[PDB]
């Protein structure tokens, strides 16, 4: 409802909402079978 | 956290921190998963083996932190607990199977800039993600040295930390451990060959292990930091509860009250 | 080791 609530969920105020990466999140998605 | 670095602000809005209320201390981690549930792991409340058996008035949950020793002022939001509910197939008697519990809030919190609740995942997000290679990202207020063995070289951080660790396969965390492991589980870090180092430690259990999805760029909570051998100690590696396979008894908690 | 919380909070 919609989630809990959220719905938001996982996107963070300083980062994800203001397209804002953190220092190590590439090292996340290089893992996942790099992408492209 | 063993081998990582500091959190930047705001980097991961839905840490908690377990605290007790006399002696104030840092009992666990946890993970805010909508304005009025935590998510944490059942042996940070519930270990008879230690006499350890918290209830709902024995803790706070603190929310919007930082720092591990400075209240907050006017960052960080304390809660107080209205219900535990713990998995009622909770295995403390061997290998901490089921692992898991959620916390209902007595009221629910505000969120901010540096709080903001996490995904769970969803089958496929799960399917896709859970990979061992993948990498996943841990972060608490524990030790940052081996503690069952209380350790120096700096002992405590003054702030959080982060470590991002690949999941493993299932063939290698077996044969790391003389414990029975289940599917309720998973473990994680790296190898003794890869250079890389990094685990959770005291004072993490409870903790989110988190991941990214790449579809949709939502940070989804995979795991919680659970158990393991020492703390970074070459050829073993971190447990956490598959949060995931536990979904539906998340969901039948939170829809039974749920109001 | 934990700086003071508020006493509405115990
Ligand atoms: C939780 O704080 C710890 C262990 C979590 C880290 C395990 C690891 N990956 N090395 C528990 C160990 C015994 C009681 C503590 O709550």
């Amino acid at each position: 409802t919609f989630g809990s609530g959220e719905a938001d969920c996982g996107l963070r105020p300083l980062f994800e909402k203001k397209s804002l990466e953190d220092k190590t999140e590439r090292e996340l998605l290089e893992s996942y079978i790099d992408g492209r | 956290i063993v081998e990582g670095s500091d959190a930047e602000i705001g980097m991961s809005p839905w840490q908690v921190m377990l605290f007790r209320k006399s002696p104030q201390e840092l009992l666990c981690g946890a993970s805010l998963i909508s304005d009025r549930w935590v998510l944490t792991a059942a042996h940070c409340l519930l270990y008879p083996p230690w006499d350890k058996n918290f209830t709902e008035n024995d803790l706070l949950v603190r929310i919007g932190k930082h720092s591990r020793t400075r209240y907050e002022r006017n960052i960080e939001k304390i809660s107080m607990l209205e219900k535990i509910y713990i998995h009622p197939r909770y295995n403390w008697r061997e290998n901490l199977d089921r692992d898991i519990a959620l916390m209902k809030l007595k009221k629910p919190v505000a969120f901010s800039d540096y709080i903001h609740p996490v995904c769970l995942p969803d089958r496929e997000t799960a399917a896709s993600l859970l990979q061992a290679g993948y990498k996943g990202r841990v972060t608490g207020w524990g030790n940052l040295k081996e503690t069952w063995t209380a350790n120096v070289g700096k002992g405590q951080p003054s702030v959080l930390q982060v470590v991002n660790l690949p999941i493993v396969e299932r063939p290698v965390c077996k044969d790391s451990t003389r414990i029975r492991i289940t599917d309720n589980m998973f473990c994680a870090g790296y190898k003794p060959d890869e250079g890389k180092r990094g685990d959770a430690c005291e004072g993490d259990s409870g903790g989110p292990f988190v991941m990214k999805s790449p579809f949709n760029n939502r940070w989804y909570q995979m795991g919680i930091v659970s158990w393991g051998e020492g703390c970074d100690r070459d050829g073993k590696y971190g447990f956490y509860t598959h949060v995931f396979r536990l979904k539906k008894w998340i969901q039948k908690v939170i829809d039974q009250f749920g109001e | 080791d934990f700086e003071e919380i508020p006493e509405e909070y115990l």
